[PDB]
DNA sequence: GTATGCCACTAGTTATTGTGGCC
RNA sequence: GAGGCCACAAUAACUAGUGGCAUA
């Protein structure tokens, strides 16, 4: 088996991310599988004189709580990028986002057999850390494609489309994507025989259920009252006012024209004619699909999420502010655990959809993230995230969208 | 045969071409005399003119920051040192330094010639006596690295027939534990020098072995305890900005075992510009601060190791004005370790989000040490955490602790109102300051009819939103609407404030508890609102 | 009039000084 | 050849993003 020659981009250097501190329960678990790893010759310990480094965690994962490792490989998928991307991309499927059921496939293992070039393994150096740093660090290096780096599929590629090819003529509307460790098989079939047809595949290549279009976005409702107050107008007017940089159409001229004067906060204010108009008007701005938004692929994709209380959450993916190409609610533990699935909800629904995962902007701060973040997590991948306030408003806003 | 590691130097870089100043004859002398004898050993080797390269004579006998600038990087080893809370008990308990550390791990065969240096001549009309390193050179970058690389082989053999023994590696001293009895630990202890001395590596006998307590890093390490080594804090009647940085120090070094240390008062007195020289008056306060440090400091302290088998607890107590010490222990009134938390500073932070950061410290630095979290015991109510952070925008997570009655509480001091109060007089505030003169004006007006301004100098956009809020509470009674545009000075408020550095928010804060119902609304300006469009005109005559 | 500062939240970076070590 | 190196801390500097405001 022969090697495709990898090579960063000519000015740059390889990973060195230092690694986040893990519990004695986790380190004795990465101890376990990398020996195992090590003794099938899939990675090789190495000495000092290897300056890079790649954190590692353990994630309990496949549903069962038997310890699977992670490495993040996010800073070495952007130091290849153009390798992945430009020379060996994967192209994505814009049929996949319409079938009704779509399930995903662990295609992990199938990297371990493939080697990995000589001259690239010093970037895939990696730390299993250990307690009270009494001991001062077992490295190794990977000998095969690494799960989680991107350039894995991409190598892959053509070896994949030979073990698909013989199942995309027997099922010519079945469209498979292939995004790092997973498949995502798209049909229209009933429920009952999707999971036969996609068993089928399942058992095919071991010899070598999202619902996409039930994803919708809802629309933002307004109040309902008999008896407006004073109070009731300026809470609507300034979200209103907030939000004409998402609806330009939307106007609360009218309706700050009836706050005439000093009034108290509870008076009651009859809303005239051009008021129930502009009002009226608002709604069905509000009802219709937002509209001028389009997807740019050059743009990356970024995701905001509000803690909304009591279990709900609001998200918007977007690449402009206030382009929303997409929003919605995740409703039910703990926070951190909530915010764990509805990252990884929307990371899946955003691969389904355009093949990227977005970029987080979450509202934790980042050392409590940085604590927890494996304890929920199933995912092989790791999406990009940063740490960001909640202004009042936004939150005001989203929290008004309907509910299935 | 240690084999050697391979070392490259930094892409695009040569070697060190540096000159070797003259030096004294007396200097000379002791030169060769040493390197004669190294090489004789082997560790250096006298080179010709066919070596380009050169680096100083100079602890070490050579200095090669020339060379190490341009030797690759290692991913290197001693990031941090064990803390000594994270230890095990041990019955007995040996250090070996090895003594010929570096001599025994010869360097990578091309990379020798880089290490070139000369012993100059007397007049210098001869040329100096030139040679290299065969073996690690004291002060190269990679020795540290390579030689513990070694050392983790040579041990490998070593630590798998023997488990229950703990060697920790720690520059060139190996530190040797057990719970063996002190006879069958002794036999162990020469085994290893043993093993050791078949790679030529020399350590001290029997005989020679020091005994604990062992002085490491500052620490003294018994088989059972550790304390720190004792602090030494001056007592000057004129305090210096070094001479405060100086008790800063210590005062923070003594805080992971002397527990309540506090240090926030002579950190002010260091704000700003100061030679280090300025004599600097200590604050009254800061003055009590350094009374009871020195107080602690007086009795004595020891941490105790680490049971495997126990829970951690952890504990944290509030000490006033953003400051939080915690205690670390398994069993009670034996504490593994203390530490303190301190807030921004400059920002008034929440108390119960103050708490949550501590906590977020302690469990960080908790995994760190011990490999997992502690169970917290908290001042703080299961409901008041609870009310707090279902309000809140942030996410968080404490996966467990639990209120401990000991004071000073942590609680929330007012409790604002969701709906606006009837019959209850709705204000309208605003403010406003020109930047340049730092003039502004703040007041509010009343849907009774009622209006105020009052001007104020040396101020803030921001500080005469806070005014302004601060006149509607002055000036209304027990219930209260107050309708702001400033969602600054607004947060300010829902976020209850610890006392802080502002006495405008701790006014503030203390009107608010006085008060017996508040509703607090923003309204986007320059809308045409009625009520902050008369408000804002009245505020912004003298100003715009 | 876009351009700024004002500070609450979020995230940092390079320098000095100090404590405790090391070379 | 004017000391570097590690952890922690303090200080200063450069801060940047989000938000509402405040003057032009
Ligand atoms: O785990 C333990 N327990 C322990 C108790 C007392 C002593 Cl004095 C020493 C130790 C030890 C160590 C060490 C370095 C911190 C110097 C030892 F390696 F065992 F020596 O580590
Ligand atoms: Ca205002
Ligand atoms: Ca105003």
């Amino acid at each position: 088996i022969e090697t495709v020659p990898v090579k960063l981009k000519p000015g740059m250097d390889g990973p060195k991310v230092k690694q986040w501190p893990l519990t004695e329960e986790k380190i004795k678990a990465l101890v376990e599988i990398c020996t195992e790893m090590e003794k099938e010759g899939k990675i090789s310990k190495i000495g000092p004189e290897n300056p890079y480094n790649t954190p590692v965690f353990a994630i309990k994962k496949k549903d069962g709580t038997k310890w699977r490792k992670l490495v993040d490989f996010r800073e070495l998928n952007k130091k290849t990028q153009d390798f992945w991307e430009v020379q060996l991309g994967i192209p994505h499927p814009a049929g996949l986002k319409k079938k009704k059921s779509v399930t995903v496939l662990d295609v992990g293992d199938a990297y371990f057999s493939v080697p990995l070039d000589e001259d690239f393994r010093k970037y895939t150096a990696f730390t299993i850390p250990s307690i009270n740093n009494e001991t001062p660090g077992i490295r190794y290096q990977y000998n095969v494609l690494p799960q989680g780096w991107k350039g894995s599929p991409a190598i892959f590629q053509s070896s994949m489309t030979k073990i698909l090819e013989p199942f995309r003529k027997q099922n010519p509307d079945i469209v498979i994507y292939q995004y790092m460790d997973d498949l995502y098989v798209g049909s229209d079939l009933e429920i009952g025989q999707h999971r036969t047809k996609i068993e089928e595949l399942r058992q095919h290549l071991l010899r070598w259920e999202l619902h996409p279009d039930k994803w919708t976005v809802q629309p933002i409702v307004l109040p309902e009252k008999d008896s407006w107050t004073v109070n009731d107008i300026q809470k609507l007017v300034g979200k209103l006012n907030w939000a004409s940089q998402i609806y330009p159409g939307i106007k609360v001229r009218q309706l700050c024209k009836l706050l005439r004067g000093t009034k108290a906060l509870t008076e009651v204010i009859p809303l005239t004619e051009e008021a129930e108009l502009e009002l009226a008007e608002n709604r069905e701005i509000l009802k219709e699909p937002v509209h001028g938004v389009y997807y740019d692929p050059s743009k990356d994709l970024i995701a905001e999420i509000q803690k909304q209380g009591q279990g709900q959450w609001t998200y918007q993916i977007y690449q402009e502010p206030f382009k929303n190409l997409k929003t919605g609610k995740y409703a039910r533990t703990n926070d951190v655990k909530q915010l764990t699935e509805a990252v990884q909800k929307i990371t899946t629904e955003s691969i389904v959809i355009w093949g990227k995962t977005p970029k987080f902007k979450l509202p934790i701060q980042k050392e409590t993230w940085e604590t927890w973040w494996t304890e929920y997590w199933q995912a092989t991948w790791v999406p990009e995230w940063e740490f960001v306030n909640t202004p009042p408003l936004v939150k005001l806003w989203y929290q008004l969208e309907k509910e299935p | 045969p240690i084999e050697t590691v391979p070392v490259k130097l930094k892409p695009g870089m040569d070697g060190p071409k540096v000159k070797q100043w003259p030096l004294t004859e007396e200097k000379i002398k002791a030169l060769v005399e040493i390197c004669t004898e190294m090489e004789k050993e082997g560790k250096i080797s006298k080179i010709g003119p066919e070596n380009p390269y050169n680096t100083p004579v100079f602890r070490k006998l050579v200095d090669f920051r020339e060379l190490n600038k341009k030797t690759q990087d290692f991913w290197e080893v001693q990031l941090g040192i064990p803390h000594p809370a994270g230890l095990k008990k041990k019955k007995s308990v040996t250090v070996l330094d090895v003594g010929d550390a570096y001599f025994s791990v010869p360097l990578d065969e091309d990379f020798r010639k880089y290490t070139a240096f000369t012993i100059p001549s007397i007049n210098n009309e001869t040329p100096g006596i030139r040679y290299q390193y065969n073996v690690l050179p004291q002060g190269w970058k990679g020795s540290p690295a390579i030689f513990q690389s070694s050392m983790t082989k040579i041990l490998e053999p070593f630590r798998k027939q023997n488990p229950d023994i703990v060697i920790y590696q720690y520059m060139d001293d190996l530190y040797v534990g057990s719970d063996l009895e002190i006879g069958q630990h002794r036999t162990k202890i020469e085994e290893l020098r043993q093993h050791l001395l078949r790679w030529g590596l020399t350590t001290p006998d029997k005989k020679h072995q020091k005994e604990p307590p062992f002085l490491w890093m500052g620490y003294e390490l018994h088989p059972d305890k550790w304390t720190v080594q004792p602090i030494v804090l001056p007592e000057k009647d004129s305090w210096t900005v070094n001479d405060i940085q100086k008790l800063v120090g210590k005062l923070n070094w003594a805080s992971q075992i002397y527990p309540g240390i506090k240090v926030r008062q002579l950190c002010k007195l260091l704000r700003g510009t100061k030679a280090l020289t300025e004599v600097i008056p200590l604050t009254e306060e800061a003055e009590l601060e350094l009374a009871e440090n020195r107080e602690i400091l007086k009795e004595p302290v020891h941490g105790v190791y680490y049971d495997p088998s126990k829970d951690l607890i952890a504990e944290i107590q509030k000490q006033g004005q953003g400051q939080w010490t915690y205690q670390i222990y398994q069993e009670p009134f034996k504490n593994l370790k203390t530490g303190k938390y301190a807030r921004m500073r400059g920002a008034h932070t929440n108390d119960v989000k103050q708490l949550t950061e501590a906590v977020q410290k302690i469990t960080t630095e908790s995994i760190v040490i011990w490999g997992k979290t502690p169970k917290f015991k908290l001042p703080i109510q299961k409901e008041t955490w609870e009310t707090w952070w279902t309000e809140y925008w942030q996410a968080t997570w404490v996966p467990e602790w639990e209120f401990v009655n000991t004071p000073p509480l942590v609680k929330l001091w007012y409790q604002l109102e969701k709906e606006p109060i009837v019959g209850a007089e709705t204000f309208y505030v605003d403010g406003a300051a020109s930047r340049e003169t730092k003039l502004g004006k703040a007041g509010y007006v009343t849907n009774k009819g009622r209006q105020k301004v009052v001007t104020l100098t040396d101020t803030t956009n921001q500080k005469t939103e806070l005014q302004a809020i601060h006149l509607a509470l002055q000036d209304s009674g027990l219930e209260v609407n107050i309708v702001t545009d400033s969602q600054y000075a607004l947060g300010i408020i829902q976020a209850q404030p610890d006392q802080s550095e502002s006495e405008l928010v701790n006014q503030i804060i203390e009107q608010l508890i006085k008060k017996e119902k508040v509703y607090l609304a923003w309204v986007p300006a320059h809308k045409g609102i009625g009520g902050n469009e008369q408000v804002d005109k009245l505020v912004s005559a003298g100003i715009r």
